C-alpha cells in the first residue's frame, strides 16, 4: 500500500486559480489512488486557539502523562498492540460484500460519475481528479477493510456507508474544489434591485425569472440572501 | 439459572418461549424430588471447603444462612465456599 | 496500660471465643491502605485466622470518613472488631458514636461483658486516654509504654474521672495540666506493627519463616523515617532468623528451599534489580551525602567509580550479568574506596531471602516494590472519591504480591519503584533548581504550582516519599538548621492542594544525645485547630494525621493563619 | 446440554483428584477424640466410616478418607504418612523395572501421579525422603511411561488394547484421543464388511 | 447408552441426605445456644461431596 | 479576562398604554424600577403582562428551536430533504439554533422568575417539565 | 549540556499570540504563519533559556521570544499595513 | 390472621434455605425485614408461610426475573401481584377486582419511546430543566422512522397480498426503461416540481398521466406507492398509478411487538364481561365558555348526565372564543386571568352537580385556542402534540373534582385491553386545502379521511412545514398499534361514525351545529356509539 503525501503548486492551495492548476499530477498516477485527501488551513480563530493549546500541552511534558493515562483508561491502543492486532486481522479476515452491500456501493458509483459528469459539463474541461472503475475497487477495498477491522467475515450495509461517507469526504472534497460571468452580473443585479433587502422570495419564482444558478450560492457566500426553509426560501439577509 | 435470566432479540419468538418455559421445566426439576440436591449447581467437584474471595461489584449488605455478607466493594472474605457459590457464579465475588 | 506483651494471647483467645465460629463470619478486620506495617500486619492476621479457619472480613480503609461510614454499616452480628494501623489518637467511642449501655450484654457479680469488641493495633504514641484508660468496649494492644510511661497521666485522668473548696479546684488544674501537657504533644511511632503480631504469634507457638518474613518487612518498612525504631527492632529480628534457620546449613541449593539470611545488604536503591550505577544515583543517603541533584553531583559519581576501579560499562550493568569478578569484590571495594566521600554508612546488614533458583532479594527492595504497587498499581467531591476508590484497589495489588507464587507481580512493582523514584528525582531536581523551598522561621513551604507529571503527587505515599526526598536530602546540610517542611500539590481536576505537613531528622547514622530524643510531628493539632475556626472547606480525614486537602483559593490563609499559629 | 461439551465422555481432572479423593491413606494424628473412661461431637459421616475418626490418638497411626486427612492436615492437625511405594527406593526400583521391560508399564498403583500431585502440594513437609528428589524421579518415570505409550499409540487396531498397569490420569488424558481414533478405524473396517 | 436407573440405591441416598441435612441442622441450633466444629466442618463437606456425585449423575442422564 | 457578569433578557416593542413609547424591556440588565414602570412617562405597567409577554417570548424560543433549519457541519448547506443520514459532502447536519442555546434561554427564564417572582412564569416553567 | 524545560510558562499568551498571528496572516499579509511558527516561539523561547544556562524556560525568556517572532512576522509586511499592525501586536510586548 | 411482629434474625434461617437455596435469590437485610413484617401481619407463629414464599419467589421469577428481591420495592410488588391473583381466585385481600387499578390514561410525555432498528426490531429506548429538548438527531430521524414503520407495514401486507418487490430509489439511476414500484414520501422539490424521497434518495415525478385510487385522500408529507417507468433522459419517473400504502389489523401488529402476561390478559377479559354497563360521554368540539348561550347549554347538558354520571366525561378543546396572546391593555382584557376567569365560572356551573363529578374521570384536551398553545400560533395549527393545560388556570376546577385529569390533545386511554385515542384537530379542512390535483358525499368524504389516517398509519401524515412536531413526541401521533376505538375529533367535518379495518371512529363535531347542543355516548363493552342532540 502506498501512502503518498505531496504539494500543490505553489505551495498553498491557492483556490482562485483551476483546481487542475494546482495539482501537477497526470489523471494516470492520481486514479490509482483510492483516497486522494486535499487539506487546507481554515485559520480558523475558535480552532486555531485549540491546536495551540495541544501543541503547547506536546511541548510542555505533558503529552507523556496524558497520552499515557488515555492508554490505559482503554480509550488508546500502544503501537506493539495495533501492531500485533493489524497482522493478525489481515491473517484472519478477508470480508466479501453481501448482495445489499453490492447494490448500494453500485448505486453510489453511478450517483458519483453523475455528479462528475455534470460538473464537467458545467466546466467544459476534464476534471483534474479522476473518478473511474478504480475508484469503485477502492470503496470495494474501503468497506472490506472496514469490516476486516471488525473481523466480521462478511461486509454488511454500515460498512458501506462509512465507505461511502469516507470517499465523500476525501476524493469527492478534492474533486470538487471550484474557482456564464454575465449571467451572473445580470442575476446578481436583477435580484439586488428587484428583491428588497429585507424581504425574500421563493426560488420556484427565481426559476421561472431565469439553470444551474451557482450565483445564489455565491452570494451565500457573500451573506446577502440566505436559503432558510429547507431551500423554498430565498431569503436576502442584509446585504 | 445460576448467573442471570437474559440481548434477547436474537432469537425468535418460538426461540424465546422454548427457553423461558425451559427454564420453568429446570426450576420442576429442581424441586420435584431432587430438592436436597441443588441441579443447577456447578459441576466442578467441591475440591476446598474454605476459600477466600474478593468483592467485585458492590451489592451493600445480602444475608446469608445465619449472618450476614456486608459486601463491600474491594473487600476480602475467608468463608466456606458452599455459602457463596451463587454470588460468585453471578459475578460479584471473584477470587477461586 | 490495657493490653500489655504478656497478655496478646488472652486477646487472641478473647476473639476466638467471641468469633470462632463456621456459621458465620462475625470477625472483620479493618486495615488502613497506604501502609506497609499494616499490610503486613494484616498478612499475619489473615495468615493465622486461616490457619484456626475463623471467618474474617478485610476492609481497606483510607480516611476517617470511610471508618465511619462502614462502623454504620457494620451490621450487629460482627461482634470482633479489629482496627489495624489507626484509631489509637482519636476518641473512638466518641468518634463512632458509641455508648457502652447499648453494647453490654450480662452485666452481672464484679465483671462486665460487651457484645462488640473493637480491637484497636497501630503504633501511634498519643494514646487517646479516653481509649487507653476510659473505655471497655475499646481494647489498645500496647507495647509497653502505657504501663511505663503513662503513670501520672493515669493517675491524672482517674482523679478527675472521680471527682467530677479552694485545694480541691488547685488541685484539679494541677492534674489537668498533666493531662494537657501530654496533648500537645507530636504524633510519632515507636514500634512496628508486624513485630507486635508476631510478638502475639510467638506467644501462641504460630511462628514460622514466612510470618518471620512479614515481620522483617513490616520492620523495614520503618528505617527510611524511624531508623531509631528499625535500629532497635534490629537485634530481635536477628536472634529470630537465628533460631528459626535449619541446622542444615552449607547444603546444596535446592528448587524448594527458602533461606533467610544476614548479610551486607547496603543502604542502595534496588541494588539486586538494577545497574550499580543507578543504585548509587537514585540512593536517597547517597543524593544527600553527594547533592547530585546539581551538576557536578553526577561529575563526583563518576569520579568514585573511577577511583574504585569499576568501569562505567561495568557500573551501568545490569546486577546480574555483571561480571562475578567484579560482584564479588564489592565489599572489599566499598570497604577501601567509601570513607573517602563518606558514605561508610551505606555499608549495612539486612535480611535476603532467596527462594529456591529466583534470585536473592533484601527485604529493603521488596518494601520498595510493595509501596510502588500502592502507589502506582493500577465535580470535586466525587473524582476525589474515585481516587480513594482506585487507592484502595492498590492495597490489594500490594497484598497479592506478598504471595510466593505472584513474583510476575514483584517484578511489575519493581519496575513501578524504579519509575517513581525517577520522577521524584526529577522533581526534587526541579524544586531544587528554581529555589521552591522558601525558607521561614517556623516552616520551610514549598507548593508545587505546576510542572511535569503532577498527578503523581495526589497520592500521600508518593508525596511522602518526596518529602522524604527533600528531608534526606536538606538533613545533611550542615547550614540549614532542622525545620519542619510543608509540601502541596494542585490537583487540577478537584481545583485542590494536598497539604503534607513534614518532620525534619537527624543525619542517617549520627548518634547523639538530641538525636535519642525522637522528633514529634505537630502539623496534626495545628491543622486542627485552623480548620475548627475560619472554615476553609478543609478535609481532614487521613489516618496519616499531618495530610490535608484544601481548596486552591483558601490555600493561602490557611498558610497565613498556619504561620500566625505558634502551636508548631 | 446439561452436560457441558467438555465433559460428555472423559472426566476433568479435578473429577480425577476428586475420584482419588476417596481412597483411605494413613495418618499420625496431633488430635485425639479418643473419649477418656472417666460434650463433644463425633464425626458420624455417611459416605465413609467414621470409627477410626471418634477413636484418634495423637501419634498413633490411623487409616482415615484422604479428603479428611487433606482437611485435618489444612491445620496442624494430622500428618500424613506418604505411601510406601512414595519413596526413593522403590521408585528407583520402579523406574529400574520401566527400563529393564521395554514392552509393558510397571506395576504402579492407579492413583500414583494424582496422589503424588496432592501430597506434594498439601503434605509436602511429611516426606522421609527429601521431596526435591522425588519430583525428581515422579517426573523420570512419567517421561519413561510417556515414551512407552507413544509408542504403543502405534497399534490402535480396530479390534481392542490392552493397556495394562497404566494408570488412571495417563488413561484419562489418552481417552480422547484413543476411543475415537478407534472409533474411525472401526467405522471404516464395518463399512468395508457391508457384504 | 443410558444405563438403567438404581431406583432402590438412590432412593437410600436421597433418604440419607435428608436426614443428615436434618442432623446438621438440628446440631447447629444446639450450638446455636466443648467447641469441637470438626465434626460438623466434616459432615458439611462429606455432604457437598454426595451431592455433588449425585448432581453429576443426574445431569449425565 | 473579563466576561460581562449579566445575560440579556429583551422583551422587544413592548408597549406602553398610556404613553404609546415603544422600547425593549430588558430583565436582567436593567433596574427594577425601569421594568414596572415606562420610561418617558412614569405610570406602572402590569405584572400580569409582563408574565404574558415573557411566557409569549418563551414560547416563541421554543417554536423557533422546533421548527428550525439544519444545515451541514461543514458545508453549512442548509438541509433540504427528509430522510439524510447527512450531508452529501460526509457531513453530519447540525441546527443553526443550538440547543445549549435554548437551554441558557430557559435557565435565563427560571431566574428571572424566581428573583421577580413571577408566578405565571414559574408554573410555565415547571409545566414544561 | 543544557536543555531547558517548559513547565513554567502561560500558555494562554502563547495560544493568543498564535491566533492573532494567523488572523492578521490571513487578511492583509503574505507570510505563512502556520504551526511551525507556533513552535518556533517555544523553540526560540528555548534557545533564549539555553542563553543564561538556565534549566527552566522563565517568563521573560518566553516574552522575548514572542517578541522576536511577532517583529520578524511584522517587518516583513508592506508598509502600508505596518503601522497597524504593530499597534495590534504592541500588547503582546509590553515591557519593550 | 393473629397479628404478630417477628424480628428478621430468627427468620433468616428459613428465608435464606428456601429464596438463595431453592431458585437462587440474595436477600438484603432491609428486604429481610420487610418480608419479615409482612409475615407476621398476615400470619402468627410465623410457620407455616413456606407456601407464601415459593409464591413469592415463583412469581418473582415469572415476572421480575432479577436478583436482590429485598428492594422495597420488587417486594411489593409481588405482594401486590399475589393479592390481585387471590383475588381474581374469589390472607390479606379476598375483594373484588377494581378497573381502577387496570384504567389509566397515556399523556404524549410519558409513552415508551419505541424506535425501530432498521432491519427487523423495535427497540425500547425509555435531567432537568430543558431536559425535554429534543437533539437534533431526533429532527433527522424523525421521519426515518415513520418511514421504516410504513415499509415494515408494506413487507407483510402487499407482497403477501399483491408480488410486485419495492425498489429503493437509489436503484433507478442506471435502468432506462424498467418498471419499478417505489415507496416513498410525496413532497415538493425546492425547485417547485412534485418528488418522492427516500432514505436511498428521491426522484422527480411526472404526475401527468396519473390514475390515482379515489378512496383516499393524496397530501404533501404521506406516504404512497406509485408505480410507474424510470426515465434517464431527464431523471424522471413517470408514474402511472399511485396508492397509499394498505392498512393493518391491530391484532396482526400485537403479535409482531408481543405485548400484553397471562394473568393480566385473564384478569382483564374477565372485567371486560364483568364491567358491561360502562358508558363513555364525548362532548361536542369548541366548548366555547365565553359564549353565554354555549354556558346555558352546557348547564342543561350536566343537568341531564347528573341523573346517571358516565364513566368519562372527555372534554374537547379550544375552551374560549378568542386565542389567548398576550394583550396590550389596562382592562380586565388580560387573555391569561379571563382564561382563569372563565375556569372559575365553569366551577360555578359543574361544583353545583353533587351526583356528577364524583365517581366519574373528568379528561380535559386541548384546542388551537387554550392557554401555552396559542400563545405563539395566534389560534392556528402550531406544534402539534400540544402539552396539556397549565395547572395554574385549574385550581377550581381540579378542587371541585377529584378525579380530572389534563391530558395532551393526541392522548391515549388504557381503559381495558383495548386502546382510545382522543385527537382534537381540523383533519378534513388540512386535507381539502392540501390534496393535490391529478391532471389525469359527505359519507364518502369522512370514508376518505378515516382511510387516509389509517393507511398513513399516522394521525397527521404532513410536512414538517405544514404541522411543526416535537421531534421525540412523534411515537405519539404513530398508529403503530391501530388503536380499536379513536376519536378524531373535528369542527370542519360532519359528525360521522365509522370502522374500518377492525378500529371504531367516531367524530362528535362541532358543540353547536345549527342550534343543538351535540354530544356523542360512547359504550366500550358493546363497541356502539350513540348521538344525543339537545336543542337549545
Ligand atoms: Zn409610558
Ligand atoms: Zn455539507
Amino acid at each position: 500500500s502506498v501512502l503518498a503525501a505531496a504539494n500543490p503548486i505553489y505551495g498553498r492551495y491557492d483556490d482562485l486559480k483551476s483546481p487542475g492548476d494546482n495539482i501537477d499530477f497526470q489523471t494516470t498516477i492520481l486514479s490509482r489512488f483510492d483516497m486522494i485527501f486535499i487539506v487546507k488551513d481554515d485559520h480558523n480563530e475558535e480552532r486555531d486557539i485549540s491546536i495551540a493549546n495541544h501543541v503547547i500541552n506536546i511541548h510542555t511534558g505533558n503529552a507523556n502523562a496524558m497520552q499515557n493515562q488515555q492508554e490505559e483508561n482503554g480509550s488508546e491502543i500502544s503501537i506493539e498492540k495495533m501492531k500485533r492486532y493489524i497482522t493478525y486481522c489481515r491473517l484472519k479476515c478477508a470480508p466479501r460484500l453481501s448482495p445489499q452491500a453490492a447494490e448500494k456501493l453500485s448505486s453510489n458509483f453511478v450517483t458519483i460519475r453523475k455528479q462528475l459528469l455534470i460538473n464537467e459539463l458545467e466546466s467544459t474541461e476534464r476534471s483534474s481528479i479522476p473518478i473511474t472503475i478504480r475508484q469503485l475497487e477502492a470503496i470495494i477495498r474501503i468497506t472490506e477493510s472496514l469490516a476486516k477491522l471488525e473481523l466480521s467475515p462478511i461486509a454488511q450495509e454500515r460498512h458501506v456507508d462509512e465507505a461511502i461517507r469516507l470517499f465523500q469526504a476525501s476524493t469527492m472534497d478534492a474533486a470538487s474544489q471550484d474557482p456564464s460571468l454575465s449571467e451572473i452580473r445580470r442575476f446578481e443585479q436583477e435580484l439586488k434591485r428587484r428583491l428588497p433587502i429585507g424581504w425574500s422570495t421563493s426560488y420556484q419564482t427565481l426559476r421561472r425569472e431565469f439553470a444551474l444558478d451557482k450565483a445564489l450560492y455565491a452570494l451565500e457566500k457573500h451573506e446577502t440572501i440566505q436559503l432558510r426553509h429547507q431551500g423554498q426560501n430565498i431569503y436576502r439577509s442584509g446585504v | 439459572n445460576g448467573l442471570d435470566l437474559m440481548d434477547t432479540n436474537n432469537l425468535s419468538h418460538q426461540e424465546q418461549e422454548y427457553l423461558k418455559e425451559y427454564c420453568d421445566l429446570i426450576t420442576d426439576l429442581k424441586s420435584g424430588d431432587l430438592v436436597d440436591i441443588d441441579l443447577s449447581g456447578s459441576l466442578v467437584p467441591p475440591s476446598d471447603v474454605f476459600i477466600d474471595v474478593r468483592v467485585l461489584k458492590d451489592a451493600g449488605e445480602i444475608q446469608t444462612e445465619y449472618g450476614v455478607f456486608n459486601l463491600i466493594k474491594d473487600s476480602q472474605f475467608f468463608v466456606r465456599q458452599s455459602d457463596v457459590e451463587r454470588l460468585i457464579q453471578q459475578g460479584y465475588l471473584q477470587k477461586i | 496500660m490495657y493490653y500489655g506483651i504478656s497478655q496478646f494471647s488472652e486477646a487472641y483467645n478473647k476473639i476466638l471465643r467471641n468469633s470462632s465460629s463456621h456459621s458465620s463470619c462475625q470477625l472483620v478486620i479493618f486495615v488502613s491502605c497506604l501502609n506497609i506495617d499494616a499490610l503486613c500486619a494484616t498478612k499475619m492476621l489473615s495468615l493465622l485466622f486461616k490457619k484456626q479457619l475463623v471467618q474474617s472480613q478485610i476492609v481497606p480503609i483510607f480516611g476517617y470518613s470511610e471508618l465511619r461510614r462502614h462502623y454504620s454499616q457494620l451490621d450487629d452480628n460482627i461482634n470482633s472488631l479489629l482496627l489495624v494501623g489507626f484509631g489509637g489518637v482519636i476518641d473512638l467511642e466518641a468518634f463512632l458514636e458509641i455508648d457502652p449501655q447499648e453494647y453490654v450484654i450480662d452485666t452481672d457479680s464484679g465483671e462486665q461483658s460487651f457484645r462488640r469488641d473493637i480491637y484497636v493495633l497501630d503504633a501511634h504514641r498519643p494514646w487517646n486516654l479516653d481509649n487507653i484508660f476510659g473505655s471497655q468496649i475499646i481494647q489498645c494492644f500496647d507495647d509497653g509504654t502505657v504501663d511505663d510511661t503513662l503513670g501520672e497521666q493515669k493517675e491524672a485522668y482517674y482523679k478527675l474521672l472521680e471527682l467530677d473548696r479552694k485545694q480541691r479546684k488547685k488541685q484539679i488544674h494541677e492534674y489537668e495540666g498533666v493531662l494537657e501537657e501530654y496533648y500537645s504533644q507530636g504524633t510519632t511511632v515507636v514500634n512496628s506493627i508486624s513485630a507486635q503480631i508476631y510478638s502475639l504469634l510467638s506467644a501462641i507457638g504460630e511462628t514460622n519463616l514466612s510470618n518471620l518474613w512479614l515481620n522483617i518487612l513490616g520492620t523495614t518498612s520503618l528505617d527510611i523515617a524511624y531508623a531509631q525504631v528499625y535500629n532497635r527492632l534490629y537485634p530481635l529480628l536477628q536472634d529470630e532468623v537465628k533460631r528459626l534457620t535449619p541446622s542444615s546449613r552449607n547444603s546444596v541449593k535446592t528448587p524448594d528451599t527458602l533461606t533467610l539470611n544476614i548479610q551486607p545488604d547496603y543502604y542502595l536503591f534496588l541494588l539486586r534489580h538494577s545497574s550499580l550505577y543507578d543504585s548509587f544515583y537514585y540512593s536517597n543517603y547517597v543524593n544527600a551525602k553527594l547533592s547530585l541533584w546539581n551538576e557536578n553531583g553526577k561529575k563526583r559519581l563518576h569520579k568514585m567509580f573511577a577511583r574504585m576501579g569499576i568501569p562505567l560499562s561495568t557500573a551501568q550493568e545490569t546486577w546480574l550479568y555483571m561480571d562475578h569478578s567484579i560482584k564479588r569484590e564489592l565489599g572489599i571495594i566499598f570497604d577501601k574506596n567509601l570513607d573517602r566521600y563518606g558514605l561508610q554508612d551505606i555499608i549495612r546488614d539486612g535480611f535476603v531471602r532467596t527462594l529456591g533458583y529466583r534470585g536473592s532479594i533484601s527485604a529493603s527492595e521488596f518494601v520498595e516494590a510493595l509501596t510502588a504497587l500502592l502507589e502506582v498499581g493500577n465535580n470535586s467531591a466525587q473524582k476525589l472519591t474515585n481516587l480513594r476508590k482506585r487507592w484502595v484497589s492498590n492495597f490489594w495489588l500490594s497484598w497479592d504480591a506478598l504471595d510466593d507464587r505472584k513474583v510476575e507481580l514483584l517484578n511489575r512493582g519493581i519496575q513501578l519503584a524504579q519509575d517513581l523514584q525517577r520522577a521524584i528525582f526529577n522533581t526534587g531536581v526541579a524544586i531544587l533548581e528554581k529555589k521552591l523551598i522558601k525558607h521561614l522561621r517556623i516552616y520551610r513551604l514549598c507548593v508545587l504550582q505546576d510542572g511535569p507529571d503532577l498527578d503523581l503527587y495526589r497520592n500521600p505515599l508518593t508525596l511522602l516519599r518526596l518529602g522524604n526526598w527533600l528531608i534526606e536530602c536538606c538533613a545533611e546540610s550542615e547550614d540549614k538548621q532542622l525545620l519542619p517542611m510543608v509540601l502541596a500539590s494542585i490537583d487540577e481536576n478537584t481545583d485542590t492542594y494536598l497539604v503534607a505537613g513534614l518532620t525534619p531528622r537527624y543525619p542517617r547514622g549520627l548518634d547523639t544525645i538530641h538525636t535519642k530524643k525522637p522528633i514529634l510531628n505537630n502539623f496534626s493539632m495545628a491543622f486542627q485547630q485552623i480548620t475548627a475556626e475560619t472554615d476553609a472547606k478543609v478535609r481532614i480525614d487521613n489516618f496519616e494525621s499531618s495530610i490535608i486537602e484544601i481548596r486552591r483559593e483558601d490555600l493561602s490563609p490557611f498558610l497565613e493563619k498556619l504561620t500566625l499559629s505558634g502551636l508548631l | 446440554m446439561s452436560l457441558p461439551a467438555h465433559l460428555q465422555q472423559t472426566f476433568s481432572p479435578e473429577e480425577i483428584q476428586f475420584i482419588v479423593e476417596n481412597e483411605p491413606i494413613k495418618i499420625f494424628p496431633r488430635i485425639t477424640t479418643r473419649q477418656k473412661i472417666r460434650n463433644h461431637t463425633r464425626w458420624q459421616l455417611i459416605t465413609t466410616d467414621d470409627k477410626a475418626l471418634n477413636n484418634m490418638v495423637a501419634m498413633r497411626s490411623t487409616e482415615v478418607v484422604l479428603w479428611i486427612a487433606l482437611l485435618l492436615k489444612q491445620q496442624s492437625k494430622c500428618s500424613i504418612v506418604a505411601p510406601q511405594w512414595l519413596t526413593t527406593k522403590e521408585l528407583d526400583r520402579k523406574i529400574q523395572y520401566e527400563k529393564t521391560h521395554p514392552d509393558r508399564f510397571s506395576e504402579l498403583p492407579w492413583n500414583w501421579l494424582v496422589l503424588a500431585r496432592i501430597l506434594f502440594n498439601k503434605a509436602k513437609d511429611d516426606f522421609h525422603d527429601p521431596i526435591h528428589e522425588l519430583r525428581g524421579k515422579i517426573q523420570d518415570l512419567r517421561e519413561i511411561r510417556q515414551i512407552k505409550v507413544l509408542k504403543g499409540l502405534k497399534y490402535l487396531n480396530e479390534s481392542h488394547l490392552q493397556l495394562d498397569n497404566l494408570s488412571l490420569l495417563e488413561i484419562n488424558e489418552l481417552r480422547p484421543f484413543i476411543t475415537e481414533i478407534m472409533d474411525k478405524l472401526r467405522e471404516i473396517h464395518t463399512a468395508s464388511l457391508t457384504a | 447408552e443410558l444405563l438403567p436407573y438404581p431406583h432402590q440405591l438412590m432412593k437410600r441416598l436421597l433418604n440419607r441426605i435428608s436426614m443428615q441435612s436434618q442432623l446438621i441442622e438440628n446440631i447447629s441450633m444446639g450450638f446455636l445456644d466443648n467447641e469441637s466444629k470438626l465434626p460438623l466442618l466434616c459432615m458439611e463437606t462429606e455432604l457437598e461431596r454426595l451431592k455433588f456425585v449425585i448432581r453429576s449423575y443426574i445431569r449425565c442422564r | 479576562e473579563f466576561k460581562d457578569p449579566s445575560l440579556s433578557l429583551v422583551v422587544p416593542d413592548f408597549l406602553c398604554e398610556y404613553c404609546f413609547f415603544i422600547s425593549d424591556i430588558d430583565f436582567c440588565k436593567a433596574a427594577p424600577e425601569s421594568i414596572f414602570s415606562c420610561v418617558r412617562c412614569h405610570k406602572a405597567f402590569n405584572q400580569v403582562l409582563l408574565q404574558e409577554h415573557l411566557i409569549q417570548k418563551l414560547r416563541s424560543d421554543i417554536e423557533s428551536y422546533l421548527i428550525q433549519d439544519l444545515r451541514c457541519s461543514r458545508c453549512h448547506k442548509v438541509k433540504r430533504d427528509y430522510m439524510s443520514a447527512h450531508c452529501p459532502c460526509a457531513g453530519a447536519w447540525e441546527g443553526t439554533l443550538p440547543r445549549e442555546s435554548i437551554v441558557q434561554k430557559l435557565n435565563v427564564f427560571k431566574q428571572v422568575a424566581k428573583y421577580y417572582g413571577f408566578d405565571i412564569l414559574l408554573s410555565c416553567i415547571a409545566d414544561l417539565t | 549540556k543544557i536543555y531547558p524545560k517548559l513547565h513554567q510558562m502561560d500558555m494562554d499568551k502563547v495560544s493568543r499570540v498564535y491566533a492573532d498571528l494567523r488572523r492578521e496572516s490571513i487578511s492583509t499579509g503574505s507570510f505563512p504563519i502556520t504551526v511551525r511558527h507556533l513552535e518556533s516561539i517555544l523553540r526560540i523561547a528555548e534557545s533564549f533559556a539555553k542563553m543564561r544556562l538556565s534549566e527552566f524556560v522563565s517568563s521573560y525568556d518566553l516574552d522575548r521570544a514572542i517578541k522576536v517572532v511577532v517583529d520578524s512576522f511584522v517587518d516583513a509586511q508592506k508598509v502600508s499595513v505596518r503601522r497597524q499592525l504593530r499597534r495590534s501586536f504592541a500588547i503582546y510586548t509590553l515591557g519593550h | 390472621v393473629l397479628p404478630v411482629k417477628i424480628q428478621p434474625p430468627l427468620l433468616r434461617p428459613l428465608a435464606y434455605r428456601v429464596l438463595s437455596r431453592k431458585y437462587g435469590l440474595s436477600i438484603k437485610s432491609d428486604g429481610l425485614s420487610a418480608l419479615a413484617e409482612f409475615v407476621g401481619t398476615n400470619i402468627g407463629a410465623n410457620w407455616r408461610q413456606g407456601p407464601a414464599t415459593i409464591k413469592f419467589l415463583e412469581q418473582f421469577a415469572a415476572v421480575w426475573k432479577q436478583q436482590e428481591r429485598g428492594l422495597f420495592i420488587d417486594q411489593s410488588g409481588v405482594k401486590e401481584v399475589i393479592q390481585e391473583m387471590k383475588e381474581r381466585e374469589k390472607p390479606e385481600s379476598s375483594k373484588a377486582l377494581d378497573w381502577r387499578d387496570y384504567f389509566k390514561v397515556i399523556n404524549a410525555s410519558q409513552q415508551q419511546r419505541f424506535s425501530y432498528n432498521p432491519h427487523k426490531m423495535q427497540f425500547i429506548f425509555v435531567g432537568g430543566i430543558a431536559g425535554f429538548l429534543p437533539d437534533i438527531e431526533d429532527k433527522v430521524q424523525m421521519f426515518l422512522t415513520r418511514y421504516y414503520l410504513t415499509n415494515d407495514r408494506v413487507m407483510r401486507n402487499e407482497n403477501f397480498q399483491n408480488s410486485m418487490s419495492i425498489t429503493p430509489i437509489k436503484n433507478l439511476l442506471g435502468r432506462d426503461a424498467q418498471n419499478f414500484l417505489l415507496l416513498g414520501l410525496l413532497n415538493k422539490n425546492f425547485k417547485g416540481n412534485w418528488s418522492l424521497e427516500d432514505p436511498s434518495g428521491s426522484v422527480e415525478i411526472d404526475i401527468s398521466q396519473t390514475i390515482p385510487t379515489q378512496g383516499h385522500y393524496y397530501v404533501p408529507g404521506c406516504m404512497v406507492l406509485v408505480e410507474g417507468i424510470y426515465y434517464s433522459v431527464g431523471n424522471k419517473f413517470h408514474v402511472t398509478s399511485m396508492t397509499l400504502p394498505p392498512g393493518e389489523r391491530r391484532e396482526i401488529t400485537l403479535e409482531t411487538i408481543g405485548n400484553l402476561d397471562k394473568d393480566l390478559k385473564i384478569r382483564l377479559h374477565l372485567l371486560e364481561k364483568e364491567l358491561t354497563d360502562h358508558k363513555f360521554v364525548i362532548l361536542g368540539a369548541n366548548l366555547f365558555l365565553d359564549d353565554l348561550k354555549i354556558m346555558t347549554a352546557l348547564s342543561k347538558i350536566l343537568q341531564k348526565l347528573n341523573d346517571d354520571p358516565p364513566t368519562l366525561l372527555i372534554w374537547q378543546g379550544s375552551f374560549t372564543s378568542v386565542p389567548v396572546f398576550a394583550s396590550m391593555s389596562s382592562r380586565n382584557i388580560s387573555s391569561s386571568t379571563q382564561f382563569k376567569n372563565n375556569f372559575d365560572a365553569l366551577a360555578t356551573l359543574l361544583s353545583r352537580f353533587d351526583n356528577l363529578t364524583e365517581n366519574t374521570t373528568m379528561i380535559f384536551i386541548p384546542g388551537p385556542n387554550d392557554l401555552w398553545g396559542s400563545m405563539v400560533s395566534l389560534g392556528a395549527s402550531g406544534t402539534l402534540p400540544q402539552d396539556p393545560i397549565p395547572s395554574a388556570f385549574t385550581k377550581k376546577i381540579n378542587k371541585v373534582c377529584k378525579n380530572v385529569v389534563w391530558s395532551s390533545n393526541p392522548t391515549r386511554i388504557a381503559y381495558l385491553s383495548q386502546e382510545i385515542v382522543i385527537f382534537r384537530d381540523d383533519l378534513s379542512g388540512r386535507f381539502k386545502r392540501h390534496r393535490l390535483e391529478f391532471p389525469f358525499q359527505k359519507v364518502q368524504e369522512t370514508r376518505k379521511l378515516v382511510k387516509t389516517i389509517l393507511d398513513q398509519g399516522h394521525l397527521s401524515p404532513f410536512l414538517d412545514s405544514l404541522r411543526p412536531i416535537s421531534w421525540d413526541l412523534d411515537h405519539t401521533l404513530t398508529l403503530c398499534p391501530i388503536p380499536s376505538t379513536m376519536v378524531l375529533c373535528d369542527t370542519t367535518s360532519a359528525q360521522f361514525d365509522l370502522t374500518y379495518n377492525g378500529c371504531k371512529v367516531i367524530n362528535p363535531g362541532s358543540f353547536i351545529h345549527n342550534r343543538r347542543a351535540r354530544y356523542m355516548e360512547y359504550v366500550p363493552s358493546s363497541k356502539k356509539t350513540i348521538q344525543e342532540e339537545i336543542y337549545i
